[PDB]
Formats: structure tokens, C-alpha cells, sequence
RNA sequence: CGGUAGGGGAGCGUUCCGUGUUAGGGAGAAACGCGUGCGUGAGCCGCGUUGGACGAAGCGGAAGCGAGAAUGUCGGCUUG
RNA sequence: AGGGUGAAAAGAACCCCCAUCGGGGAGUGAAAAGAACAUGAAACCGUAAGCUCUCAAGCAGUGGGAGGGGGACCAGACC
């Protein structure tokens, strides 16, 4: 019984280009590129959703650090954690950068418990 | 319904033996012209696609008179485009045993004339009218006679498409 | 030539009014400056606490920024180009972010008095190359100064910027003059805090 | 000497437009010298 | 009836005239008039006024991260097992509360600070594609995950005051 | 030149970061004093 | 280069661009005005004139000369009757050269060039 | 609970046959185009201002049964 | 190597552009399906509308997303 491949492989290319909307040139147009395009895509995206957890602890440590820098002329990042580790405080670094550009006088205050209480 | 059934005629060229980007480089030139520039221009261009290209807008031209009845003066060559048609191959010989591949290229070639003053009631009179003003206007009649109002080619010239539909002006 | 016939006139009323209605309806910029946590308007908002925060258009307007004078006399080079750096970048507001610009302009006036530590004054060797060969060329340090000065904190500064478009950009930001005056009087300069010990030589 | 690639859509398209901005000139000639022929006054040119 | 004149005009008729669909009865309303502002108040509004909300907020702790909570908005988070839609859950873990007027900081946590919230909806997330691939030895493995998620509302915060607040205070 | 030179891992080796100073090596994370019991996460209100 | 070489070529080597403009004036003179591309009027302009210059004087020497450059002697002997009454006062410039649409075959720019 | 050579387990789909001259279908089938739908994926389910007469699901059977590589191969169309 | 207009040639009278071909109307037809005629994918060639590129270095994507636009009903979302 001979069987023709029909859609079977239209359909799967198709699927496959949809993916690839938006590509640059060919990358958008020829089926044999737009695979391999779509494998390297799938693949970044992986990689960078594991690129994003560092990089925005990246980034929070950076704001916390000039947020904190502003108080005193010793004062650090590093210095800091260090004391709302040793004052008991659960608030992670997300919070604190957060807090420091959204409601900076808060930060202050926390600073402020930090620098009474290590007194 | 649409402007396109209103301001248009519409003329298919088919199996011109221009081949397509010799013919593209003559038709670049009368997009968007008026009628009798479009004339005078394709009578004296030096190019050999010109004297078909201009046939064709003659006739064009024609069946806007004889047909839907226009007026010559107001017609604008509106959207014109060149598609390929079918190519007809020849095999030659060339030294040492070898062959290549002449290809003879056709084209079908698309005007589309346009009037300009036909809607230049509604045109004009809605130009005449604030932004504010209009909706005023507007808040009276019905969506009849706001539908036959606003379906001339004023709304895509000053872009409000999408702003008219936010207003709840229209339905879809 | 602008058009006044009823066309254009028409259009640009009802582009006002698009702007109009897009204007009421947008959620309205609160600057940061003692910015409390939330407005009753944010709240009705996309969900801005839970992401990080990134800077809007409003936030890094040209206008706005600070500006700095660095005086440079008895300065070391590498030292205050650090600083000067991290101004100029934005490294030190609670706002900064890596894609854009949040930073300061910074003024150095006298920059022919700036200071260099042991024998780099003839010793520092400052080389740009033509781009054909042989077509190499050195000055040292001292030369150079003595030429056009401004050269040296240029590119002592330069080379702590980013690179690429931004720190192109950036680059731009930083202004210097040989003299000890600058015509930026305008602009309200204020002074470069220094936190650095070892930034001031003595003699 | 060959192409030792090809030609990318867009560059391609970029060079043809180019070729047919001669077009463009040749329709500015050709518009003055039919307005020049338009008023009859021209005693260095002649149409039969 | 006018769409099917006005219509069957530009029909039968071509080239339409303006005095056919537009007749020469409506003047429109005078541009300071009440009939002309009750039209551009309906199809052009004003913002209206936003809604009344209390002026705090909470950083709470669920599914080990942290999360600012405002009361009426709600927020997505880890799948809370054995919830349902329409419970009304608190959460206990309650880091920080700020007021225009005061703000609480815990050692680590504020005693007795209550935030009251309700599960409006039980979900799965945007699916992600895992990807996983090596060149050239020839495999490649295409996996989808799904993660499931908890929607829920903060309602109110509550049970701070008697705790020790600080304040700058110039 | 009768010496010869370090070619890959070889080089490696050679060129590695390491930390010499038997006072750095012998670091370590900061010793914390232990949390209070913390409350329950969520809980049921019925 | 060319630096100052006033020639005109017509894309023919000498012999034959030679013998052209023989024969394109005793045409012009036949028919007393012609169609030719604007390159071969321009160049035939010289020639021309020097035809006429020389039948304006009629010595056996000049019609001799005059002889020895057109085809056709019926033509060089009508141009010594006619000349000295159509031109007497005319010093110098005897040819109008009056330009039209190009051809249609190789787009050749054209030109009318007229015994005046 | 990384994985090549490689071995084992569990599946999806294509055309055809049984049920079956089935359910359904000019009140629009196949196909074609779309999806804020559901799957670990192969895919499924839903939708159509296309299309114009066929043909599912279930429970089973059979193969000319799945392609991106063969300086494969045949047509079509580019580049230069 | 070159198959499939429609049930039926009813294969388009007449007018217009008009040297023919080719076309636009009218008329035939359930539909124009208009003779290069049935479904009509891809490459490839364009036309229009939305955003955008002329200090820029790059297997062209991806995570972050400034500014701008669009169709919504869970308007905090999607494109
Ligand atoms: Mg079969
Ligand atoms: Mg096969
Ligand atoms: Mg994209
Ligand atoms: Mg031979
Ligand atoms: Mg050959
Ligand atoms: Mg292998
Ligand atoms: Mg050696
Ligand atoms: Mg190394
Ligand atoms: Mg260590
Ligand atoms: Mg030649
Ligand atoms: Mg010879
Ligand atoms: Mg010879
Ligand atoms: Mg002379
Ligand atoms: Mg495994
Ligand atoms: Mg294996
Ligand atoms: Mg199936
Ligand atoms: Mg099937
Ligand atoms: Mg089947
Ligand atoms: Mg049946
Ligand atoms: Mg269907
Ligand atoms: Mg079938
Ligand atoms: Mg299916
Ligand atoms: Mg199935
Ligand atoms: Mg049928
Ligand atoms: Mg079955
Ligand atoms: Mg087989
Ligand atoms: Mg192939
Ligand atoms: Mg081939
Ligand atoms: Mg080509
Ligand atoms: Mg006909
Ligand atoms: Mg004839
Ligand atoms: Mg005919
Ligand atoms: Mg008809
Ligand atoms: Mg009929
Ligand atoms: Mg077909
Ligand atoms: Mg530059
Ligand atoms: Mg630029
Ligand atoms: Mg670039």
C-alpha cells in the first residue's frame, strides 16, 4: 500500500516557522535554517532563564551598594549585610534594592535600627 | 462598504514582454501622478517599456470615462505594481560543448486609477469641522448615517482609524 | 512649507486629541524624590514592587542632571579617573541601571596641573598607530602635556567607560578644560565628593 | 573570480533601487522638455 | 433606514452629495451648551477618580520568597497545597510594614502581624520550553514544563500597632 | 635557547589562580547565631 | 588626453569619417536641410561653410578645390551660381542647427541641420 | 533521574482493511489557513467573509509508514 | 515530456480603449470557474499599512525593555 508523505511534513515545518517569526533575513524565510535557528533559540532561552537568577542578584547588590554608600563615608554593601545578619533581619535582596529606590527614606530607617543597635 | 469600489478602476496588462524590473523602473516614476503628467512623461521617457506601459494607461484612463464615469482631470494613478508572468526558456550553445539558459520574461502590469474628488463632499465638509466639533456632530444620527458619513477616504488621511473605534463611535 | 489648509490643521487638532485622551488615562510619573511607596493611581498599575525596577523616560531626561567641577591640581591621574568614572557612569545612585544613561556630567578644570606619581612623567608612554605600517607613534607623557593637555584625563577617563554605544554616549558627558575656568557657569556645577585617602598628593 | 556567497535579499534590493533611481532623473528631463515643447515657442526644437 | 437610503443613494447615484446623508435640519449643538456636553462627556470621559485603598504595605514570606503586598492587589506565587478557590488564608511571615506615618521592622519577623488574603484562583504558568542539546553528538531532547501557581488577593494588614515602630524623625 | 616553552595544559597549570597564603586558605563562612523558631507559613482560616 | 585637440571623431577612423562628411555635405546641399544625429551635424558644420566660403570667391582654383571635395559636380556648380546672390551678405555662419526627439531604434539624440 | 557507541521500556502520527453501504457532511467533507486551548513530546482539541464532496472517533489489523544532509535525485525559483 | 472550465459551451452579442493581442463594462452561469480557466503549499518577485535603522563591528538570537502603535474582556493582561 503506497503511502505518500502528504502534510505530515508541512505541517511540522510550518510549526516549526512559527517559532521563527521576526528573524532577521533568511532566518525567517528557508525552512533548513529556520530548524537550526529554532533549536539556538530554544537553547539561549534556556541558558539566560539561568543567566537571569545571577543577574539580577547582580543587579540588587549594585543598588543596594549605592543606596547604602550615600550614609556614612565608611559604609558598604559588604558592611552592611553583614549587621542585618548579626540583628536578626530576614529581608532578602530584592527587597532591600526595591525598597531603595521606591521608598528610600525606608532604607534610611533600617540603617538606622542597624547603626542603634550595633551602638 | 469600501473606497475601493467607489474611486477605483482597476486594469491588468497581461504578458507584456517587458521583463519585469525594466518595467519596474518605468512604473516607479508614475506612481502617485496625475494623469496628464503621467501622459506627458510616458510619451517622451527614452525607455522602450514606456510605450506599452503607456498603452495601458490610456486605456485605463478610458475605462474610468466610459464605464464608471469619471472625469480625465481629476484621475491619479493610484497603486501600480508589476508581477511576473511567465517565462519562456531557450537553450543556446556556447564554445566547448556547453549550453545556457536565455530567459524571455514577461509581465502583467496593474493600474489602478483613482478619483480624487470623488467623496470631496463629505472630504471637505469634515475638514471643516474641530475635532471636537465632529463628535458633537456625530452624536446625533443614527449608525446609519454615521456609517455613510465617515466611509469616505477621510478617516485613513488624517489616521484616526483606530481612535474612532476607541471613542465607541462604530461598531465592527 | 507648512500647509495651513484645513488638511494638516485637521490633522494635528486630532492628533492633540489623541495625546489628550492617551494623557488622561496614563498612569501619571512620580519623580524620585522622597517617593513614597505608592500612589492611589500606581496601584490600579502593572505590578511594579514585585519586579525590579527599571527607569522610564521621564527619569533620565538630559535636563535634569547633576553637573561636577573637579579641580585637578595635585590630583593623581588614575585616581581621580576612577571617581570621575563612577559619576559619570551612575554607579553611585540608588537608581542606576547598565542600560542607560543616569549618570552626571563631570567638569576637570586645570587639567594641566594634574599630578603623576614617580618617573611616569617622562616614562608613561601614550602610542596611536596610523594604520599603515611603520605608521606607529609614541609620545611620552610630558610631551604630550605640554601640547594639549586635556588629551591625557580624555584618555585616562575613557578607558574606564564602558564600550560600545553607551559608552560612546557617555563618553561624551565629560568635559575638560585646560584652564582653571570653565564656561559652563550656567549650569550650576557642583562639587566631586572623594572618599578616596590616597587621591591627594602632597609635596 | 565567483560569488563566493550570495547576495542577501536586501542588499540585492538595495543596488536594483539604485539602478532605478535613474529613473527618477530621466522622468525630471522628460517632464521639462514636454512642458519646453507645451508652449510652441521653442525655435531650437522642432516635432513633426 | 437612513443606511439603507443613504446607501442605496450612493448606490443608484455615483458621486454622493452631502446634503442627501446629512440634511440641512441639524445645526449641531452650540459648543457651550449642556446637550453638547453630555455627547463629549459620554464618548470623550474623564478619568475618573481611583479607588480608596490603605496607605500600607507589607513584605511577606511565601514559598521562601519575598513579596511587597499592597492590600487589593493581587499577586502570583507557588502553589499552596491543599488550597482552594475561595479560602481565606493568613500569612504569618510578615517581614516588614510600612505606613506614610510609621515603619515596622522586624527582628526577624513582626510579632503578631497578620496579612489577610483570599485564594481567588489555582493555575498553571506560561509554559517554558527546556531545552536540552549538545552539537554534534546528535541529541537534542525538547521537554515542556508546566508550573503550577496560586493567584491570591490581599485583603488586609493587620495586628501591628502594639509593635515598636521608628520613624525619621527631623 | 636550549629551554622549551608551555604549551596548552601544561601551560594551565603553570598559569592557574591560586591562593598561596595559609591565612586565606583557611577562611570560612561567618558563624551566625541560630534564628528563633519562626511561625507557621500560611495557614487555614476557616 | 586630449588637451586643445579640436577634432571631430564620429567614432569612424580618418578615411571613412572623411568620406562621411563628403558625402553628408553634398546631401546638405542637394536637399537644403537634413536629419542626422547631433554629432554628425556638429561635426559637418565646419565643412559646410568651407564650401560656401569657397564658392563665394569662384575662381577656377577655388571651384577646382571645391570639386575635389563634394561627390557630385551638379551640386558644385549650382553652388557656384546660387551662392553669391543668397549669401553675399552674410559673414560667415550659413548653418542652422535645429535639435528633436531621439531615435527610436538606439536612442541616438537627433538633429535637423538647415542650409540658412 | 549528565551522557556518545550501544541495549531495554513506554508512546505519537501517516495511508490502507475489519466493524461500515458507520456517526457526521452543499445547514459545507477532505484539504488550506488560524489559535491568550490541552499535552513530557511526537501531537491532539477547537476555529474559520478560504475550499467544493467526502468521511471521523472508539476497539483491532497491515505496511511502498515519518527526511536536512547521500559531490543523492526530479521539477520549480533565485544569486552572480 | 505535456491529465482535470462547467451540469451544459450556455466559450462572452453589443458599447469603450482599440493596427492585432490584451483589457474594462454588459450579457451567460450556482460561482468568472473566462479558455495560460478546478483545490493551489514553499522557494522566489512585489504593493500597501503599523513601528524602526545613516558614530556603526554583527552565526544576528536570547534574558532585561526605553519610546511608539494595535485588536481586547478578566481592561495589572495579550499582539
Ligand atoms: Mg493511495
Ligand atoms: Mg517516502
Ligand atoms: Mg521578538
Ligand atoms: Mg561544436
Ligand atoms: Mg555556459
Ligand atoms: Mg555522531
Ligand atoms: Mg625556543
Ligand atoms: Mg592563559
Ligand atoms: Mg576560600
Ligand atoms: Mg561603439
Ligand atoms: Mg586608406
Ligand atoms: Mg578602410
Ligand atoms: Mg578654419
Ligand atoms: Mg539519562
Ligand atoms: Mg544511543
Ligand atoms: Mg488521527
Ligand atoms: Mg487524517
Ligand atoms: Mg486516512
Ligand atoms: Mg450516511
Ligand atoms: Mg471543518
Ligand atoms: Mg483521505
Ligand atoms: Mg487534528
Ligand atoms: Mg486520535
Ligand atoms: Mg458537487
Ligand atoms: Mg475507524
Ligand atoms: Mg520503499
Ligand atoms: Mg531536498
Ligand atoms: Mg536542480
Ligand atoms: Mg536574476
Ligand atoms: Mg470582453
Ligand atoms: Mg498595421
Ligand atoms: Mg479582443
Ligand atoms: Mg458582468
Ligand atoms: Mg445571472
Ligand atoms: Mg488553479
Ligand atoms: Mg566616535
Ligand atoms: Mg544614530
Ligand atoms: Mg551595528
Amino acid at each position: 500500500t503506497r503511502v505518500k508523505r502528504g502534510y505530515i511534513a508541512r505541517r511540522r515545518r510550518k510549526k516549526i516557522r512559527f517559532f521563527a517569526s521576526s528573524f532577521r533575513g533568511a532566518h525567517s524565510r528557508l525552512t533548513r535554517t529556520i530548524a537550526q535557528q529554532k533549536i539556538r533559540a530554544l537553547v539561549s532561552a534556556h541558558r539566560d532563564r539561568d543567566r537571569q537568577k545571577r543577574d539580577f542578584r547582580r543587579l540588587w547588590i549594585t543598588r543596594i551598594n549605592a543606596a547604602i554608600r550615600e550614609r556614612g563615608v565608611y559604609y558598604n554593601y559588604s558592611k552592611f549585610i553583614h549587621d542585618l545578619y548579626k540583628r536578626q533581619l530576614l529581608l532578602n535582596r530584592k527587597i532591600l534594592a526595591q525598597i531603595a529606590i521606591l521608598n528610600p527614606n525606608c532604607i534610611y530607617m533600617i540603617y538606622n535600627e542597624i547603626i542603634k543597635k550595633e551602638d | 462598504p469600501e473606497p475601493g469600489k467607489c474611486d477605483e478602476i482597476t486594469t491588468r496588462g497581461y504578458s507584456i514582454s517587458m521583463s519585469v524590473d525594466k518595467a519596474r523602473r518605468v512604473i516607479d516614476q508614475i506612481r502617485g501622478r496625475s494623469y496628464a503628467e503621467t501622459l506627458m512623461i510616458l510619451e517622451l521617457m527614452p525607455y522602450r517599456a514606456c510605450y506599452p506601459i503607456f498603452k495601458l494607461i490610456y486605456s485605463a484612463a478610458a475605462n474610468a470615462s466610459h464605464n464608471k464615469q469619471f472625469n480625465k482631470a481629476n484621475l491619479i494613478i493610484s497603486k501600480a505594481e508589476v508581477n511576473k508572468g511567465i517565462t519562456l526558456k531557450k537553450v543556446k550553445p556556447r564554445a566547448r560543448g556547453r549550453s545556457y539558459m536565455i530567459k524571455r520574461p514577461t509581465c502583467h502590469i496593474t493600474i489602478v486609477l483613482r478619483d480624487i474628488t470623488h467623496f470631496d463632499s463629505y472630504d471637505k465638509f469634515l475638514e471643516s469641522l474641530t475635532p471636537k466639533k465632529l463628535i458633537a456632530l456625530l452624536g446625533l444620527m443614527s449608525t446609519g448615517r454615521r456609517r455613510e458619513l465617515l466611509c469616505g477616504r477621510f478617516r485613513e488621511n488624517h489616521k484616526i482609524k483606530s481612535f474612532l473605534y476607541k471613542i465607541a463611535l462604530f461598531k465592527r | 512649507r507648512k500647509s495651513t489648509s484645513a488638511s494638516t490643521k485637521c490633522t494635528e487638532e486630532w492628533r492633540q486629541l489623541k495625546e489628550a485622551v492617551k494623557k488622561e488615562f496614563a498612569i501619571p510619573h512620580v519623580p524620585l524624590d522622597q517617593r513614597w511607596m505608592f500612589t492611589l493611581e500606581e496601584a490600579t498599575g502593572p505590578d511594579i514592587w514585585n519586579t525590579t525596577w527599571y527607569p522610564k523616560s521621564a527619569d533620565h531626561v538630559p535636563t535634569d542632571k547633576k553637573w561636577y567641577v573637579v579641580d585637578a591640581t595635585d590630583l593623581i591621574l588614575g585616581r581621580m579617573a576612577s571617581t570621575i568614572a563612577i559619576h559619570i557612569r551612575g554607579k553611585n545612585l540608588a537608581s542606576y541601571t547598565p542600560s542607560v544613561d543616569m549618570g552626571a556630567f563631570v567638569i576637570v578644570v586645570n587639567a594641566d596641573k594634574v599630578a603623576v606619581s614617580g618617573k611616569k612623567r617622562t616614562q608613561k608612554l601614550y602610542r596611536r598607530h596610523s594604520g599603515r605600517p611603520g605608521g606607529l607613534k609614541e609620545e611620552t607623557f610630558d610631551q604630550l602635556q605640554k601640547r594639549i593637555p586635556e588629551r591625557i584625563i580624555e584618555h585616562a577617563v575613557r578607558g574606564m567607560l564602558p564600550k560600545g554605544r553607551l559608552g560612546r554616549y557617555l563618553f561624551n558627558h565629560l568635559k575638560v578644560y585646560k584652564g582653571a575656568e570653565h564656561p559652563h557657569q550656567a549650569q550650576q556645577p557642583i562639587d566631586l565628593p572623594l572618599r578616596d585617602k590616597r587621591i591627594r598628593v602632597e609635596k | 573570480a565567483v560569488p563566493k556567497k550570495r547576495t542577501s535579499i536586501y542588499k540585492k534590493r538595495i543596488r536594483k533601487n539604485i539602478w532605478k533611481k535613474k529613473g527618477y532623473w530621466a522622468a525630471l528631463k522628460a517632464f521639462s522638455l514636454a512642458k519646453s515643447l507645451s508652449t510652441g515657442n521653442s525655435k531650437s526644437f522642432f516635432v513633426r | 433606514l437612513k443606511a439603507e437610503f443613504e446607501e442605496f443613494q450612493r448606490p443608484p447615484n455615483q458621486k454622493p452629495q452631502l446634503s442627501d446623508v446629512l440634511p440641512d435640519d441639524f445645526q449641531a449643538p452650540e459648543p457651550g451648551t449642556p446637550e453638547y456636553n453630555d455627547i463629549i462627556n459620554q464618548f470623550l470621559p474623564k478619568k475618573g477618580p481611583p479607588p480608596p485603598r490603605e496607605e500600607i504595605f507589607a513584605v511577606v514570606v511565601i514559598g521562601s520568597r519575598q513579596y511587597i503586598v499592597i492590600p487589593g492587589r493581587w499577586i502570583y506565587t507557588q502553589r499552596l497545597k491543599g488550597a482552594t478557590v475561595n479560602d481565606k488564608i493568613v500569612l504569618n511571615k510578615v517581614l516588614l510594614v510600612g505606613t506614610k506615618a510609621s515603619t515596622y521592622i522586624g527582628t526577624p519577623i513582626v510579632t503578631n502581624a497578620a496579612v489577610h488574603a483570599v485564594v481567588e484562583e489555582q493555575l498553571l504558568d506560561d509554559k517554558v520550553i527546556v531545552f536540552k542539546y549538545k552539537k554534534k553528538k546528535n541529541y537534542r531532547r525538547n521537554i515542556g514544563h508546566r508550573q503550577p501557581i496560586t493567584r491570591i488577593k490581599i485583603t488586609g494588614i493587620t495586628g501591628y500597632e502594639d509593635y515598636p515602630a521608628s520613624t525619621l524623625e527631623a | 635557547s636550549s629551554r622549551p616553552q608551555k604549551k596548552g595544559t601544561a601551560h594551565h597549570m603553570k598559569t592557574r589562580p591560586k591562593k598561596t597564603a595559609r591565612w586565606d586558605i583557611k577562611r570560612g563562612p561567618a558563624v551566625y547565631p541560630p534564628l528563633p523558631p519562626l511561625p507557621a507559613e500560611w495557614t487555614i482560616v476557616s | 588626453m586630449k588637451h586643445g585637440r579640436k577634432i571631430h571623431r564620429l567614432s569612424r577612423p580618418a578615411d571613412q569619417r572623411r568620406a562621411l562628411l563628403r558625402g553628408l555635405t553634398t546631401q546638405l546641399l542637394k536637399h537644403g536641410r537634413i536629419k542626422t544625429t547631433r554629432a554628425k551635424a556638429s561635426a559637418m558644420r565646419k565643412y559646410v561653410d568651407k564650401m560656401i566660403t569657397l564658392a563665394k570667391e569662384g575662381s577656377l582654383h577655388k571651384r577646382r578645390q571645391a570639386l575635389g571635395f563634394i561627390y557630385e559636380k551638379q551640386i558644385v556648380h549650382a553652388l557656384f551660381a546660387e551662392v553669391p546672390e543668397r549669401y553675399g551678405d552674410r559673414n560667415g555662419g550659413y548653418t542652422r542647427i535645429i535639435r528633436t526627439l531621439p531615435r527610436r531604434g538606439d536612442n541616438a539624440p537627433m538633429a535637423y541641420i538647415e542650409l540658412v
